[PDB]
């Protein structure tokens, strides 16, 4: 992984080995934490240090595919579902393991954890909901977080959309984009939707992946 | 008003060299994941149809970073 | 294997050092130490060190099957006196090992927790000074891959066997977390609690197509999770809720509870499955977290409407659904034993119902009493009932 | 599921078939019971209530029992 440079000029500013995904933080963008296997490290910007690498042995869910973030007021990380938290290196609370692949996302609110397919809370710790269509599907929020996107993980790749509420969790729609959906990307100001999809059929010697762009609320 | 940067990055400008130093990398780590019989018979199925002519140089380099991305997408850990 | 039936044998084996040579049998074994498990390779040392292993697992089954009913008889005899009990006892050498592991050595395992709740057994406090429940533990985690027939299903069916009997003591529940010297599939030095092996057991990830094992496996989990009522032994069963919890284990249970592959004894998975579950649902934590799962969304009555194995319909489906209504009672709003509206969403009705208090007043049955009274023919009491109230209507 | 059973009139009730031949037999039995089965009732309940100046003058209209 490298942190680039899109200033004006095009150089990796600071480079990683070991991570296999990188994330900001996200209210004051002055950290990067990524996360290789099961160990996931808090670095600065300015002199790309290891600032401080959590992980606990005796507590670790061991998920597939770990991605360790922040939530929006930059005091917890999701790495292995066990909250963080960041002002004097401890544990909070191992979650409960389901799905064997995804270790989980923050919703906007600060006030949830969503894990696979269990809505949790973050005082009380307890599972509020439990939503079955949000089984293996990487969550793509609006940027003021008021709606959540849902692309199929499952071999095939995203048969369809799922749009969802962020407040009640309620399925708007499912829309059918006939290809196979294999990234998903939106705006900050809410009009496209940047979309990966491959042509043909599931042909892992052939891939045609193109990008589609739609349009918000359309018909 | 969105200034697109300057290409200052990595150049490549050995074409015929980079290819070089990074199409035995492409074949070390396919064998480290895959066993050799697609290997060569995908090699071979390219130079029965695109020979030696750098179409299918940078094809089998097309072919085996197009599936080993998906490889390491699909969830399989090693294949 | 055949001779701890009679007593006399088991009394002169402790008057010599026993376990102290038993035990140091399989601690002596060179496919167990893994610091010299790469050293010899010839087939010689290794098909004769897998069935060495092997048959000791047995001995130590046979040895605690018997002491399992040996102190029965001091429980049954001195805690009841004469209540339940008959006092004769000339000590007569007779067999008495109770020789039923699918019955009555499991049921055993149960009526000890009437026990005195601070046991003190000799073939406990031998076996955990020398602290080798962590030796079954390798035992267990080694055997877990040889693939390749050196009769290892068995070696593990007796292996777990020993563990199930062990576990009534409090004391090594309670170390079937802490020590964790283990090793594992990718050829390393890891450490891991002991729980997470037999929990691995119990889904079938290691011994694929073994089905007395997972059912040995299950028995380890519900005398640590289905115990007593009874600030110390509470928070005895209160740590073992907590550790049970943390290593993954309510992911397990639920995937038990809907098995279906061995069609024999898929009945006998689920319910010793949903027994472990009525335990361990008594953890406060866990009575928030299972309310809101799938299952209790819909399909716990569909596990018990299909009757998917009729040949043990009026024998071991039916005692699947006793077990499985106490555990819709327990995390809902208490029904006292009634059958009704068993639907969760029906469930939160019938209690609102019940606890109402409905009051009326006394015009409103009067009115009714009198217009009673002059229908069927009965009407000299009417005009004397506008005595005791207004009536409004003639 | 209407059609192929005992004909509910369009009342959401008891919609398993074995629950449907129940309710077909209970809406259509014959229920009875005799006079005296209520007016004892009538008048424990007067005699109950404080309001028991009927109660010695519905011994007029039929046997009574207890006092």
């Amino acid at each position: 992984s490298a942190l680039w440079g899109m200033k004006s000029v095009f150089d990796m500013k600071h480079s990683f080995t070991e991570d296999h995904y990188v994330e900001f933080s996200k209210h004051s963008q002055d950290r990067v934490i990524g996360t290789k296997g099961d160990i996931a490290h808090i670095y600065d910007i300015q002199t790309g240090n290891k600032l401080l690498t959590l992980f606990n042995p005796d507590l670790a869910n061991n998920y597939k595919r770990n991605c360790a973030t922040f939530n929006p007021t930059d005091d917890l990380v999701l790495n292995d579902g066990v909250l963080w938290d960041v002002r004097s290196a401890q544990a909070i609370h191992k979650f409960d393991k389901f799905n064997m692949n995804i270790s989980g996302v923050f919703h906007p609110n600060g006030l949830e954890v969503i894990i696979n397919t269990e809505i949790w809370d973050l005082r009380t710790f307890h599972l509020l909901h439990t939503v079955p269509a949000l089984d293996q599907c990487r969550v793509v929020f609006n940027h003021t977080g008021t709606v959540m996107y849902g692309a199929m993980l499952q071999s095939p790749f995203g048969s369809s959309f799922r749009t969802f509420n962020a407040t009640d969790y309620k399925p708007i729609a499912t829309i059918d984009v006939k290809r196979n959906i294999f990234d998903l990307c939106t705006d900050t100001k809410d009009c496209y939707l940047a979309v990966i999809e491959n042509q043909g059929s599931m042909d892992a010697l052939n891939m045609d992946t193109v990008c589609r762009l739609y349009e918000v609320g359309r018909q | 008003m969105e200034q697109a940067p300057e290409d200052q990055g990595p150049q490549r400008e050995p074409y015929n060299e980079w290819t070089l130093e990074l199409l035995e990398e492409l074949k070390s780590e396919a064998v480290r994941h895959f066993p050799r019989i697609w290997l060569h018979n995908l090699g071979q199925h390219i130079y029965e149809t695109y020979g030696d002519t750098w179409a299918g140089v940078e094809a089998i380099i097309r072919i085996l970073q197009q599936l080993l991305f998906i490889h390491f997408r699909i969830g399989c850990r090693h294949s | 294997s055949i001779c701890f039936s009679f007593r006399a044998v088991l009394e002169l084996f402790d008057r010599y050092d026993g376990l102290r040579r038993l035990v140091n049998l399989i601690s002596t074994l060179e496919i167990l130490n893994l610091e010299d498990q790469g050293a010899l390779l010839s087939d010689d040392e290794i098909f004769a060190s897998r069935q060495t292993g092997k048959h000791t697992c047995m001995a130590l089954r046979k040895y605690f099957e018997a002491h399992l009913a040996i102190k029965l008889e001091q429980v049954k005899q001195s805690l009841q006196r004469t209540e339940g009990g008959i006092l004769v006892h000339p000590q007569p050498p007779y067999k008495a090992c109770s020789y039923t592991h699918e019955q009555i050595v499991e049921m055993m395992e149960f009526l000890i927790e009437y026990g005195p709740a601070q046991l003190y057994w000799e073939p406990a406090e031998v076996f955990l000074k020398l602290s080798c429940v962590q030796l079954l533990l390798q035992l267990i985690s080694i055997a877990c891959n040889w693939k390749t027939y050196y009769a290892r299903n068995d070696t593990v069916r007796f292996a777990l066997d020993v563990l199930a009997i062990l576990t009534v003591v409090p004391k090594i529940q309670l170390q079937l977390a802490e020590s964790v010297d283990v090793l594992d599939e990718a050829g390393s030095t890891v450490s891991t609690v002991g729980i997470s092996i037999i929990l691995g057991v119990a889904e079938g990830e290691f011994f694929i197509h073994d089905a007395e094992i997972q059912k040995s496996a299950l028995q380890i989990i519900i005398n640590c999770v289905c115990g007593p009522d009874n600030k110390s032994s509470e928070h005895t069963l209160a740590k073992m809720w907590n550790v049970v919890q943390s290593n993954n284990g309510i992911k397990v249970l639920l995937s038990l509870l809907s098995i279906k592959m061995p069609i024999t004894d898929a009945d006998q998975i689920r319910a010793l499955a949903c027994k472990a579950l009525v335990g361990l649902s008594r953890s406060s934590t866990v009575r928030q977290i299972i309310s809101k799962l799938p299952l209790f969304s819909s399909c716990q009555i569909q596990q018990l409407m299909k009757e998917p194995v009729l040949q043990d319909k009026r024998s071991d489906h039916v005692k699947f659904c006793k077990y499985a209504a106490e555990l819709i009672e327990r995390v809902s709003g208490k029904p006292l034993l009634i059958g009704t509206d068993v639907s969760l969403a029906r469930l939160q009705k019938a209690d609102v119902v019940a606890q109402s208090r409905i009051s009326f007043p006394e015009k409103e049955l009067l009115l009714l009493i009198r217009n009673h009274l002059i229908s069927k023919g009965l009407g000299e009491t009417a005009t004397v009932l506008t005595k005791e109230a207004d009536l409004p209507m003639t």
